């Protein structure tokens, strides 16, 4: 038993849906709503199962979305280690790794404030595999790696760590005795009860590992917060290309020619002896780090990817085998940029017409290109990032272009102008990027709370039979107020799904509502639009009729800018006004970037504000594609899979300003298209606890006199309220 | 960061006040005083009570 | 397509009746009564004299249509009961006036013990105009400034009502605690709608407590607690010397008109002149003027008496009720020991002391007025006589 | 601004008055009485009588001897018991004098309002309008409250009035386009943007030295792992490159966003230099239903 | 007795002010007057901007109407002189200033 927060009860419905998924061994869908302590109930639960001595093998990898959250996962995890740590009297250790990568890496000073993860990180690997790998030892060149020397001397050994670490307890260990955030998180790998990473590495059929191993039906893996995954899947095998990054691919591989040309007879020798070598062996040494930073395994649907590196026969006869790769690609792309085009198999049947080469070295020119350097080593990844993403787009097609699309849209269609074209290559079907977790592991069990239509859940094609919803049973419920206000018969004018600035009925209606809230709420407000198209329209409509400039006069004004490094200098203004001085307010997008992860609670924004239904443009052909191939298999859904997507962003906007139970949240959602669809895709708590009242069909005024009922009541739970358990489960 | 001009000057000086008050008589007296008819009853007047 | 769902509506709504044969707007009256909640908190503290400035706000907010539609009469009308609540049961100690309008904090009455002075001020503030922008440190930094001349031994703790703004914070006010603290002050923050979290920790540092009004009545049950002195103990506030108490007198012996009456114009009194009929006098000065409690201008220190001014704060005290005792067999003197009869309808309320039965009419006036019981004197001066 | 009326062609007669932020409000005439003879006396009673203000000019003190001075009533009590030798000086400023002098201490260094994030955020709208018009100064320091927003006015007007030019043609300068607020100005722009860059340096060196929850920080380096900018490039897709219009109704929003943000951060840094560190207390990580109210003072 | 010295205020000081203006006499007859006709000879709206009451050997006219015309300047009381200096404070600091 865990001694923490008061009992609803709730851990009774999680223990019993943690049985059956043993029985059953087969993937389970579990709802898990913000207003629900899904962390401490849940870490209550799962160490009772890492003292499984009966269970002969027990894992669990657990993910989460953002890098706090992954700090956040940890702290709770902390003290539910810390109390029936202390109950249960002696202490059997632990391990749960956070492994952060790129961004939370080095502890050398020359290395560390330069600000981006991947490049800096190549700038580490140059100077540890690839110059004191080449330049083997020396005195200068082989710079003061020392603690990978450190980790050759400790995995030689064997240490026993503690526990687990927060981020910075590596780094804080990086100075004292934990070494390397990678190659302890090496080490630790071959033992850890509980590893704490982001899900995109595994769901990304390109550098993704499995930190598994070879066993198919073992393992146990947790997701968090994985209610978005139609975009993952997709998204992370997508590869694109552009005409700035396919200069700077022609000009580096310039300097790759000459480095050939200078080498004489006698060095020369030295790189068709490794050659050989490659062909009689398949278990390299450099299969143990370098694999991780190049492509590993794209083929992570199939296979390993290991052959007998074809396409090559000699150290300059590979070159003019990828240059003409790159000669007739810029040829190929350039010509079918000028008009609007989709096919498949235009572009897979029309590059095998041109380069008449086989189906084998187009496959394996991406782990040939990094092995390649590997022999001279005096290079560094910089001058090598630009040739990979190349590499990468040209994998994607002898063994990936059999079902996806190319979608070009070059003149004025969501993408650059005629200075800067790019192509679209992604795919349809999510589920190449999640079949193979299932099959790697046993069973695994997603963590959402916004994920309640269960309806559309079968998008993904794979089984669910642990299928469970969450009621929460509270006795005040001050917790939540869901409002929809949707003026009726009095204007009806509230919605703009396809309106810019052709009236201004609907624009003075988000403005007069959101002048009226913002003197109300007692902190601050979290307010999000559809689209940056129409956030800019009527912010820019509220200058003129002057309905902007009363708002500064109350709360601090909060947009979201374009840039990423605007944004985060504008987060750390919001949250330092909300806690010393009055809470300002949050004017963003559904789906911008501060609705990814904030974790903003009640000192930092307790109100939420929805302008209309969060959809998104299907008008585009970059998203009509990927449900147009919905069509041949449910045909009934094709309007249902838009109202999940739409539905899904609002209350993950919304699903953000409460995390426990005395936060007390609001939430609005202003618009008419809110009548009968909150009975069916939305959340099972709402409609019973909350939509049961007449509260829909609300307007402007009616909306403010509803909402002084949640801001008034609130005052009255101060000294106890719902207060069961008693430290006991109430004897259940 | 654009630009902007014609006409956006400052405005400074130094007198007026003493005796304003007195104006905002004469100018209420367009409009209407506030006061009831001449009441005559010619027989018996009020008693309050 | 209305009168196809108005017409259906009004043939569900016209059949009202047959809601009124459920006992749902009955079972539930009966179930909120009984809930009687007990947090009994023991505010009480063993220092007499208490120094308050009551904040006023005086902005735009002030005529919001919450509990009545002219909030403005709503703060001002309510106020009054306090001030002559304060003095009824602490006549020693005095309280203060202090408005905010217009980004400035003017204080309006000074610090005086006079409850005519500061019921009359209030009254005048109706006329004052509502413009707005309140300002919160300017209304705290002035207060702590005069009341530094105070010496040590009080609470001097200081009270802020305002109308429940958005956080009410000009530039960071967390700089002003440690600063607060060091005056040894406290600081009271009554809310009336939205919560303050800005003035939460200030009430928590310092010493006091928080709380929103959520009806009329709620108002007047929040000002009764703060009659009481705040529940503290410290150290460096526990020294204090020469107490005036003064003797009333009639300047008289017969007649008041054919005497020259008291407080008029040759006599020393010149502080509130006029027509009355007696007054006090220091023991150590023989200055005679009004009878209110307030600080003397020959001395230097308030007028803390015996007979009706040190015995009010004495009076509230022993703040204490009594308990209960169910039983199924109908029995127990049902005889009152102040009012004989009793009610005869569930109600058994006995003390801890004595023991003595009571009715719904004696337990309301105990724990209002009374402050004890009856049954002590009969009983505890017994045995010792 | 200016107003307009109608000539004695047009039949009907209409009174526009414009403002300054585009807002055109037409007034058309209707009274039955007089109509002709005072159509022109509206125009011409608001153009030959313009009101006026008064700006003091007097030498002020900060010793105890100004708050006599300003109330002649008061000061005449000072000449009956110092001047005519009946007592001491200090005797008068210990308990004859002693309730006064307190509460007036308070307003003999108050700028209009201390506060800048609530008590005067709700009153900088209307005082950060300098445009012309006919708008005029009033009598209290209404320029004040470009020193508290524009630190690089004040260096400007100290160093170069009456030096270089005087009071006579400076202040039109900085405010060509005060509604505006990032003009044009040949005066300096190179110095009002190098102290706005400041100002965001510094605001910005503030956040970074504290750091208690940065989730953007790590978005980056989520979209850069698996070398894919599919959705990082198609920031704002508008449609309006060749238009003018993207550029231009976004970067009016962003650049007036950096001047309200960090006028509340600026007005901070020179109070308390940052030295809060913004209450800091273990509380915040804690977000349990509970409560540790046991110990009851003076029970 | 008791060290605590930490008096009151924070950052509320400065000079107040008194250097708002004072400037010494420059300016004198006014030149601008924009136009009173009808606009680019159109209709419906005209030009009106503003134009005191000045005093004119005791017949009450125009600010601008009499500086536009020499023989309406020299023929005036000295008494109205002084006036007729303070009141070109308005359209010299409306515009240009
Ligand atoms: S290995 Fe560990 S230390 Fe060496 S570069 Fe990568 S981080 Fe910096
Ligand atoms: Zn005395
Ligand atoms: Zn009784
Ligand atoms: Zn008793």
């Amino acid at each position: 038993y865990f001694p923490y927060d008061y009992i609803y009860p709730e851990q009774f419905s999680y223990m019993r849906e943690l049985k059956r998924t043993l029985d059953a061994k087969g993937h389970g869908v579990l709802e898990m709503p913000s207003g629900t302590g899904k962390t401490v109930s849940l870490l209550a639960l799962i160490m009772a199962y890492q003292r499984a001595y009966p269970l002969e093998v027990t894992k669990l990898i657990y993910c989460s979305r953002t890098v706090p959250e992954i700090e956040k996962v940890i702290e709770e995890l902390r003290k539910l280690l810390n109390f029936y740590e202390k109950q249960e009297g002696e202490k059997l250790p632990f391990l749960g790794l956070a492994l952060s990568s790129r961004k939370n890496l080095c502890i050398h000073p020359e290395v560390t404030p330069l600000r981006f993860g991947k490049d800096v990180d190549g700038k580490c690997h140059s100077l540890t595999a690839s110059y004191v790998r080449a330049q083997y030892q020396h005195d200068t060149s082989l710079p003061h790696c020392r603690f990978y020397e450190e980790f050759d001397a400790h995995g030689r050994e064997v240490p026993l760590p503690a526990g687990i670490y927060n981020l910075d307890d590596l780094k804080a260990l990086g100075r004292r005795q934990g070494w390397c955030p990678y190659f302890l998180a090496r080490y630790s790998i071959l033992h850890a009860n509980v590893v704490v990473y982001s899900y995109h590495y595994l769901l990304d059929p390109k550098i993704a590992d499995l930190v598994s191993k070879e066993l198919a039906r073992k393992a146990v893996v947790v997701f968090d917060e994985a209610h978005n995954i139609d975009n993952v899947c997709i998204d992370s095998m997508s590869v694109n290309l552009t005409r700035r990054t396919l200069d700077r691919c022609q000009g580096n591989l310039e300097t790759l020619q000459k480095t050939v040309l200078r080498i004489k007879e006698t060095d020369e020798q030295r790189l068709r002896d490794e050659y050989r070598r490659l062909v009689e062996g398949l278990r390299e040494a450099s299969a143990a780090r370098e694999t991780d930073a190049h492509l590993a395994n794209p083929v992570l649907p199939d296979e390993v990817l290991q052959e007998a590196v074809p396409g090559s026969i000699r150290t300059a006869e590979h070159f003019l085998g990828f240059l003409r790769r790159l000669l007739e690609y810029v040829k190929w792309r350039l010509r079918v940029q000028h008009v609007v085009q989709e096919s498949p198999p235009a572009f897979l049947s029309g590059l095998a017409q041109r380069v008449c080469i086989q189906r084998k070295p187009l496959r394996f020119c991406a782990e040939r290109l990094r092995s390649l350097l590997h022999t001279l080593e005096i290079t560094d990844l910089a001058d090598f990032s630009p040739l990979t993403l190349l590499a990468n787009f040209a994998t994607l097609v002898s063994t990936y272009a059999k079902g996806f699309t190319i979608i070009i849209e070059p003149f004025d269609d969501r993408t650059p102008t005629i200075a800067n074209p790019i192509l679209h290559f992604s795919c349809m079907d999510a589920s190449l990027a999640i079949k193979p977790v299932f099959e790697r592991f046993q069973s695994v069990i997603i963590t959402s709370g916004t994920l309640s239509p269960l309806d559309i859940y079968p998008k993904i094609l794979d089984f669910h039979p642990v299928t469970m919803a969450t009621f929460t049973m509270t006795l005040a419920r001050v917790c939540l107020c869901p409002m929809i206000i949707g003026r009726g018969n009095d204007q009806v004018a509230i919605s703009s799904k396809f309106e810019t600035r052709e009236d201004i009925a609907v624009i003075r209606n988000y403005g007069n509502l959101l002048l009226e809230m913002s003197a109300v709420v007692p902190d601050g407000i979290v307010a999000f639009f559809t689209s940056y198209q129409y956030m800019e329209s009527t912010v820019a409509s509220w200058y003129e009729q002057g309905i902007l400039e009363n708002i500064q006069r109350n709360k601090l004004l909060f947009i979201e800018t374009q840039d990423g490094a605007e944004t985060s200098v504008a987060l750390e203004k919001y949250q330092e006004a909300c806690e010393n001085g009055r809470g300002a307010i949050l004017l963003s997008v559904a789906r911008g970037k501060v609705s990814e992860g904030i974790d903003f609670v009640h000192h930092y924004g307790r109100a939420v504000i929805m302008f209309g239904v969060p959809y998104v443009y299907t008008q585009s052909r970059i998203l009509k594609a990927r449900l147009e191939y919905l069509r041949d298999q449910f045909q009934i859904r094709e309007n249902d899979f838009l109202t999940f997507d739409a539905m899904r962003h609002a209350a993950q906007c919304v699903g953000r300003a409460i995390r426990g139970k005395t936060d007390y949240g609001l939430m609005v959602f202003a618009d008419k298209r809110f009548a009968r669809g909150d009975k069916r895709g939305k959340l099972p708590r709402w409609i019973q606890e909350h939509l049961t009242d007449a509260n829909l069909n609300l307007t402007v005024d009616e909306g403010v006199q509803v909402a002084k009922y949640f801001l008034r009541q609130m005052a009255q739970p101060f000294h106890r309220e719902d207060q069961l358990g008693l430290s006991l489960l109430s004897l259940e | 960061s654009y630009e902007d001009l014609y006409t956006q000057n400052v405005v400074i000086n130094m007198d007026d006040q003493e005796d304003l008050h007195r104006a905002s008589l004469e100018g209420k007296s367009a409009k209407e005083r506030p006061i009831w008819l001449r009441e005559s009853t010619v027989q018996g007047a009020y008693g309050s009570e | 397509r209305w009168e196809g769902g108005y017409e259906r509506t009004w043939e569900i709504l016209k059949e009202d009746e047959s809601g009124s044969l459920k006992a749902t707007i009955e079972d539930i009256l009966f179930k909120a009564k009984r809930k009687r909640v007990f947090e009994h908190h023991g505010q009480v503290r063993l220092g007499m004299m208490r120094h308050l400035y009551v904040v006023v706000d005086g902005s735009r907010t002030m005529e919001d249509q919450d509990l009545k539609p002219n909030r403005l009469t709503c703060t001002l009308k309510l106020l009054e009961y306090f001030v002559e609540e304060y003095f009824d049961q602490n006549p020693i100690s005095q309280i203060g006036i202090i408005v905010t309008k217009s980004k400035r904090a003017e204080k309006l009455t000074e610090l005086s013990g006079n409850p005519r002075k500061h019921i009359t001020s209030l009254k005048k503030a109706v006329d004052m105009t509502c413009h707005g922008e309140p300002s919160l440190y300017n209304s705290l930094s002035i207060a702590m400034q005069t009341l530094k001349h105070m010496p040590g031994h009080t609470s001097r703790e200081v009270l802020i009502i305002f109308s429940s703004l958005t956080t009410c914070d000009p530039s960071n006010i967390y700089d002003l605690i440690k600063t607060l603290k060091a005056a040894k002050i406290r600081v009271s923050v009554i809310g009336l709608s939205a919560e303050v979290r800005v003035c939460t920790v200030l009430a928590r540092e310092t010493g006091g407590t928080y709380h929103v009004i959520l009806d009329e009545s709620h108002y007047k049950e929040l000002l009764t607690h703060h009659v009481s002195p705040p529940p503290a103990s410290s150290s460096s506030e526990c020294s204090l010397i020469r107490m005036g108490f003064p003797q009333h007198t009639i300047a008289s012996l017969s007649d008041q008109d054919a005497k020259p009456s008291f407080s008029m114009a040759h006599l020393d009194g010149n502080t509130e002149p006029g027509l009355t009929l007696g007054g006090y006098f220091c023991p150590q000065c023989r200055a005679k003027y009004c009878e209110l409690p307030v600080e003397c201008k020959i001395c230097g220190l308030t007028l803390v008496s015996a007979p009706h001014l040190a015995r009010s704060y004495h009076h509230l005290f022993p703040l204490d009720a009594f308990q209960e005792i169910p039983l199924e067999e109908y029995n127990g003197e049902r005889f009152c020991y102040g009012c004989q009869g009793e009610l005869k309808d569930q109600h058994v309320y006995v003390c801890a002391v004595c023991q003595n039965v009571f009715c719904v009419d004696c337990d309301v006036f105990v724990h209002d007025s009374l402050h004890c019981c009856p049954g002590c004197i009969h009983k505890i001066p017994a045995p010792s006589g | 601004k200016c107003q307009k009326i109608s000539p004695e062609g047009k039949a009907k007669i209409q009174l526009q008055l414009v403002l300054h932020a585009g807002d055109t409000t037409n007034f058309h005439f209707s009274n039955e009485s007089t109509a002709v003879k005072e159509r022109d006396a509206v125009k011409d009673l608001l153009q030959q009588l313009l009101p006026k203000f008064k700006r003091k000019a007097n030498k002020e003190l900060e010793e105890k001897n100004r708050m006599l001075q300003e109330d002649p009533v008061l000061f005449q009590l000072y000449k009956d018991l110092v001047v005519s030798q009946v007592i001491s000086a200090e005797e008068f400023w210990a308990n004859r004098l002693n309730v006064n002098a307190t509460d007036s201490s308070s307003t003999s260094n108050h700028k209009q309002d201390v506060g800048i994030s609530a008590a005067f955020l709700a009153d900088v709208r209307p005082q950060t309008d300098g445009c012309n018009g006919l708008r005029y100064n009033l009598t209290s320091d209404i320029i004040e409250s470009i020193f508290r927003t524009y630190p690089a006015v004040k260096m400007k007007y100290a160093e170069n009035v009456p030096h270089n030019m005087t009071e006579k043609e400076f202040w039109t300068r900085f405010f060509q386009s005060h509604y505006f607020h990032r003009d044009r100005l040949n005066t300096g722009s190179k110095d009002l943007f190098a102290e706005c860059a400041k100002i965001d340096e510094k605001g910005l060196k503030t956040m970074v030295s504290l750091g208690v929850k940065n989730p953007l920080l790590d978005l980056t380096a989520l979209e850069d792992k698996p070398l894919d900018e599919g959705y990082g490039i198609s920031s704002v897709p508008s449609a309006s490159n060749s238009k003018s219009i993207k550029e231009n109704s976004n970067a009016a929003i962003i650049k007036r966003f950096n001047h309200h943000s960090a006028m509340v951060l600026a007005a901070g840094l020179r109070k308390q230099e940052a030295q809060n560190e913004q209450t800091s207390e273990p509380s915040n990580m804690d977000g349990n239903s509970g409560d540790a109210d046991c110990f009851q003072p003076a029970v | 007795a008791a060290p605590v010295t930490a008096a009151n205020g924070s950052d509320s000081e400065s000079e107040t002010s008194e250097s708002d203006d004072d400037s010494p006499p420059r300016p004198a007859a006014v030149a601008v007057h924009k136009r009173e006709e009808d606009e680019e000879e159109d209709d419906e709206f005209e030009e009106v901007a503003d134009d005191p009451i000045v005093m004119v050997a005791g017949r009450p006219f125009s600010y601008s109407e009499v500086s536009q015309r020499p023989e309406l300047v020299a023929q005036m009381t000295p008494e109205e002189k002084e006036a007729y200096i303070a009141m070109g404070q308005r359209m010299f600091e409306d515009l240009f200033e």
